[PDB]
């Protein structure tokens, strides 16, 4: 047991490999769903037949504080006109002990929305520039 | 209890030159066109015939007639992409290669006897779909031109029609339940028409069937009506 | 129900008093499909479309996509030819290491409804 | 669920192995076709000519101690040497019916006395009464007449056993080798009734007014007024309807349990109690308490539901169909060891 | 492996004037209209007919017959702006030299030939959607009209049909794996018709066929069937 | 709007497709839509 | 399969015996091809369409235009005036430095299925 | 497709490895069929039958015409790099490997067959030196089928997970002349192996495939006799009725058992040769925890890949795979020669 | 669904409604919806 290993929300590490994206700051929305299909049982009433449909992957909204490193974001996704690269990435949860309590790695990927920075002369924070991403399955 | 079990394969249209003598079976293969895509949705459809007219001259309804039997239906959906690779033709190249399926070919012209090539939709076991079928309407959407005009992202739709495969080229034994005139209604539909089963097998008294011998049927050539 | 008549066998062979043997029943279905199943469509240049096309399958991937050209191939050969017969399914399997690849035809002369798989005894 | 069970004599073969068939062919590479006149041969051949894709053969005898307690008509429980006698079924877990062929050409042939041979069909009871899943066929004496087969039933015999069934008129069979009549039980032929029914209608209808394809002609018809002093009393019935070839008729196992008489609902049980026994194998395993004993009344309420969804149960609803208890009450704190018991029913029964 | 390889082209569609004597072949270009939008979308359809009875004497399904293969179709859309310079014309001026392809031209009707101008769809290395076709129907939708009536915003929609090119205007090598009886079948589709191939080669000795030979195979012209 | 019209048998001796012939020209179509208005001024009778 | 027949040969020439020589096979499909090409559609004013309407597009820029009529050029003639070719691909690649047009154009006579190039050896 | 071709032949550069596309490219350099020499012919089934590349290894001049560099070169020439055998080692694109010429010296006596046995027994030493390319060997003329089966397990053996062999002679058919010649079937054998690479992929084996470009077999194989060839790892080529001419057998000229199928071996150098050009993150980066994690990404988004095209058993791509790169397969000691994976791929054949 | 036929011709030499006649009666008709799954044992033939 050793008190166990519990899992937690602050320490992680986020990555893309392929372009030099290098290591992001914050992950969002990683799931997967199912597509159940309800058919309804004409002479049974009580309940509808669940059964399932195929499985689809949520996109992911990534985060990072917008470092000069922000030109090669812009170049990988102005790239479908020549040619696109589909890197593999990672997203890994850990306590802080640096260990690792799970590891997910997207299959492929491909850029899918950019929302620069919000640029405001009264507001106090850091300019965070949001890449989302899009999925082809996770990795074993 | 399975063959290969636990792998994936890819749906392939197969195309056939069409026969030329006196053939059924479809010639030998011209070119075969491997999917990008499997189909999302296929789908199959069948349609009877029953002319019915409503009058009599007692108004009651009317018992229909089997008219016809209309050939099977199938309406494909071919999707091909190489967005990850713009400027590349393959996708024009694999429609010019899916539209011979609706010009006469060239060999059948030689023989006098013109006909568009013959078509098989073989997928894995899915024997339901895969007939020998001839191509009536393609219709294709193009979307995502890439620079240079080739374009890239091409769906085709497929209308198939099943070609029927035809001319492929009656002892009973007596049980302790069954009777001539029982054997009769059975096969013939007529109980009164006994006489013909006991007259093709000489059977003189109709009351001493040995249970367990062999009778012959003959068909309906003695009665035709 | 259905008439099968009567022929001489595949192996033929003398007989109990001389001549030559001659079967009838379930057993002459058996031999029948042993010879259309056996031969290559050729080598009877006569009747060329006669003779399951099995060889066109050799050497394909171990696949379903492959066995279930064949189980499609048996079954237009399988009726064209022997019409004394109604088949019931057909089973692709690799039953010896993951390498060769069986069939095994359920067939059953028509009424009589018996089914019976075709075994090939050598 | 279909899987048949055999015990005979057969020429060549392997000897006091329960080997396996599926097709004939596959019979008839082991163990001859019908020479010598042994009855197991042709009872095989009707149960594979009237459906049932699978079948255990128990070869025992041999061509020519022809026939005895053990060799021959075998009844000997082997000493449970997996090897012999009956006791070769008993690694098994998957066979569902037995029969037994042969037991009874020796008394045709006189190698058996009638006192012996009624032992040897009540070991086979036993056997049945033992291992809880499968049903036995029994067979009676050949040309044993209708007003006194009633006599032999309740005087002779007198099993009375919840895993019998009996079916009295013998079976004029063809042979398609040389197209001629001869007489068998219907042990094999029934069973391959039984065979048809689960694979065309499930274990829930009964096995029975279905035709006894394989069939040619009935030794001492029976008429119906001489059936309903022999139906009510647990012997079932094979007759030639007119025009309808011929059928089993009766449905009544070999009990006199009034609330077990049916064959379809100890067809049912045996089936669902080894479907579940099945799925439930928590055993030797997750810690006897207050939490298993919840656990095990949703897996088996899960189960009987769904079994309610195909029928074969009454209630018009699923609250009524079952009723499962396996709380505290149930396990009291002195059973360390011998514990999680539960309760559960089902119910369907036919005309 | 490529031509310009790294450039950006704009489709634009070629008219010529119609062919006068016993000609296929476009005549000369006329105008050459280069578009101001490459189309978003290109649909292309295609159609076979297929006449099939149901009935027969058996009414079992029939084989159908191969009546004839329809045109080929496109539907472009034709876009025009000159949003940022209202009050000019250069739209409807384009539109205008656009609406030549409805009408018959002059040159032609005076050779008593009148037919309305070819036009050719040519974009980059889009070989599939380029072929001699007529413009069929040109709906044209007009939107934001510039001060004093100029029109700025047109779509126009086409819809083309291709017109064949038709009248562009035997010897087999014997394998050791052949032979005469499966030559007829190969090229005839009948079995027993070998005869015809043994005549015109004038070989007498149907047992050899040395292997390695060239052997001339007639047209059907002696089995006129 | 604008039509055209081409006749063409698909049928033949050959089956081949076959060249069309230009039937005739159908005349130019035009769809207006016409708006008037009097509300600024009610009871008056101008767009009647 | 197709016949290819006998003729004469462009660059004609004496012989081993004397006359003129005649040559056949793949390598005469091969000079019909030459013919074809060079001419332009003139210069033999009997037959005006026979020829390429190549040089009308020199000189125009290098785009994937110029490339794309290019195509539909070649493949009309090839099929219009030498009928026993069948017409694999026509290939058009710049070639010093974005400077002329090279014409690749493989070929296969009907029924054979034997790749091959024009290369027009000067 | 990239197939290799070292012969004799009348001109052009010597000992150069020079790259042909086409068959009139091949004129231009060395020449077409004079002297007899095989290599011309070979080539040309090989261009006859699918396959849009090849390199040519010209030594030996029309006429030292035949020894063991001269002629049928071997040597490995000291990593001369266009001397023998060596010069293809330049080259990491060449996958097929053929030595038609050399049997020409056995049948025109200038060599001795424990002569040829060297020769072909260094080119699968090549072909094991590097980790792609497949050898074909061709057999003796004439060997009779009851004495080419001792001809293998006696005189040369080679039990090599990199050679194929193909037992009877092509009688080919020369255009220019039109008479029949006996050619070894390397060139035209390596012509389908060029089809399924553009074809049905790399996952099929190269048979059941016409042998387009024949005519006639010399000393044709009943099946009968063909079942004690197959099992010992020779193919065979037959004359099956009204089917023309094809290739029967797909056994590579090895003797374990879990690599006897050629479409494995041609499976696995194609799988090699794709990753390794993928995962160049060599020289590069720094060996940590960190980049063993990447690479056992990197490589399973590629075999799950693999997995779409078929050609991996598993129904699901869990079952296909087993990618393990992690810390304690790399030891603290890992003196530069840390960064090891594992993999998996299979689908044989009928 | 079920349907019936009534002729019924307006005109007369009155021009009243006219009383219609019962021509006959269209046969029975019905549309059912099957519904067949196995997507519990992927891989398995039930449903073909």
């Amino acid at each position: 047991m050793t008190r166990k290993d519990p899992g937690s929300s602050i320490w992680f590490s986020l990555a893309i490999d392929g372009e030099s994206l290098g290591y992001f700051n914050g992950c969002e929305g990683l799931s997967t769903q199912v597509e159940v299909e309800q058919r309804q049982e004409g002479g049974n009433n009580g309940f509808v037949w669940q059964l399932p449909t195929r499985v689809t992957y949520s996109n992911i909204r990534l985060t990072r504080p917008l470092t000069p490193d922000t030109a090669k974001v812009a170049k990988w996704i102005s790239s479908v006109q020549t040619g696109i690269q589909r890197p593999t990435a990672q997203i890994s949860a850990l306590r802080a002990d640096g260990s690792l309590v799970a590891r997910w790695g997207l299959i492929d990927v491909l850029p899918v929305s950019w929302q620069g920075p919000s640029l405001d002369p009264g507001s106090a924070s850091v300019a965070n520039e949001v890449l989302e991403i899009a999925h082809h399955g996770f990795t074993d | 209890s399975k063959g290969a079990g636990k792998s994936l394969v890819r749906a392939n249209l197969a195309i056939h030159e069409p026969p030329t003598g006196k053939s059924t079976s479809p010639g030998g293969l011209i070119k075969r066109f491997p999917f990008e895509f499997n189909p999302a949705q296929l789908s199959i459809s069948q349609r009877s015939q029953w002319k019915a007219t409503p009058t009599a001259a007692v108004r009651k309804a009317a018992k229909p007639q089997f008219m016809g039997a209309e050939p099977r239906e199938m309406t494909l959906e071919i999707f091909l992409d190489s967005s990850m690779k713009p400027g590349g033709n393959t996708v024009m190249k694999k429609v010019e290669s899916l539209l011979i399926c609706c010009e006469v070919t060239a060999k059948s012209l030689a023989a006098k006897q013109p006909s568009p090539p013959w078509v098989i939709f073989e997928w894995g076991s899915f024997s339901t779909a895969r007939f020998n079928a001839y191509v009536a309407s393609i219709e294709t959407q193009y979307t995502l031109f890439g620079t240079a005009g080739v374009p890239i992202r091409a769906t085709c739709q497929m209308g198939l029609v099943e070609i029927p495969g035809p001319t492929p080229n009656r002892v009973h034994r007596v049980v302790a339940g069954d009777s001539l005139q029982s054997l009769a209604w059975s096969e013939y539909g007529s109980a009164n028409a006994w006489r013909v089963i006991a007259e093709a097998n000489g059977i003189d008294d109709p009351s001493h069937l040995p249970t367990g011998t062999e009778l012959i049927l003959p068909a309906t050539e003695e009665v035709p009506h | 129900e259905q008439f099968v008549g009567s022929g001489w066998s595949f192996p033929l062979r003398i007989g109990p008093t001389g001549g030559i043997a001659l079967v009838s029943g379930e057993q002459e279905v058996e031999e029948a499909m042993r010879l259309i199943l056996a031969t290559a469509p050729g080598e009877r240049p006569m009747r060329p479309e006669f003779g399951c096309a099995i060889h066109d399958l050799v050497f394909a991937p171990v696949n379903e996509q492959t066995a279930g050209r064949i189980q499609h191939e048996v079954y237009v050969t399988l009726d064209r030819w022997e019409p004394r017969i109604e088949v019931h399914d057909v089973d692709v399997t690799t039953g010896e290491e993951q390498n060769v690849l069986f069939i095994d035809v359920r067939y059953s002369i028509r009424g009589t409804n018996n089914p019976r798989s075709l075994v090939f005894p050598f | 669920t279909s899987v048949a069970a055999f015990v005979g004599l057969a020429p060549t073969g392997p000897l006091n192995e329960p080997t396996l068939v599926t097709n004939w062919t596959q019979y008839v590479a082991a163990f001859g076709d019908f020479t010598g006149g042994y009855y197991l041969a042709h009872s095989v051949y009707g149960f594979f000519n009237n459906g049932g894709s699978a079948a255990y053969v128990v070869r025992v005898g041999g061509s020519a101690q022809a026939e005895s307690a053990h060799p021959g008509p075998a009844q000997y429980l082997g000493d449970s040497s997996d090897r012999t006698g009956f006791g070769g079924l008993e690694a098994i877990d998957e066979i569902s019916m037995v029969a037994v062929p042969d037991l009874m050409a020796a008394y045709q042939r006189g190698a058996i006395d009638l006192e012996a041979v009624k032992a040897v069909q009540l070991g086979l009871i036993a056997h049945c009464e033992l291992m809880g899943d499968r049903v036995a066929i029994i067979d009676p004496p050949p040309n044993q007449n209708a007003r006194q087969i009633r006599v032999w039933r309740q005087e002779t015999a007198g099993y009375d056993s919840k895993y019998a069934a009996l079916y009295y008129p013998w079976i004029k069979s063809f042979d398609p080798a040389t197209g001629q009549s001869r007489l068998v039980p219907p042990s094999g032929h029934v069973a391959g009734i039984w065979a048809r029914n689960d694979s065309e209608r499930g274990v829930h209808k009964a096995p029975a007014n279905e035709v006894v394809r394989g069939a040619v002609d009935l030794e001492l018809q029976i008429t119906r007024g001489e059936q309903d002093l022999l139906n009510p009393i647990g012997v079932n019935c094979i007759r030639s309807f007119p025009g309808r070839g011929i059928r089993v008729w009766g449905a009544r196992t070999l009990s006199s349990d009034p609330a077990w008489r049916y064959l379809n609902i100890r067809r049912y049980f045996n089936y669902l109690e080894e479907s579940i026994l099945i799925g439930t194998q928590w055993v030797v395993f997750e810690p006897n308490d207050h939490n298993l004993w919840a656990r095990i009344r949703r897996n088996v309420s899960a189960f009987l539901v769904n079994e309610w969804r195909n029928g074969a149960l009454f209630g018009q609803s699923p609250d009524q169909a079952y009723y499962v208890k396996c709380d505290e009450e149930t396990n009291p704190p002195e059973s360390v060891d011998l514990g999680r018991v539960v309760c559960e029913i089902g119910i369907a029964p036919v005309k």
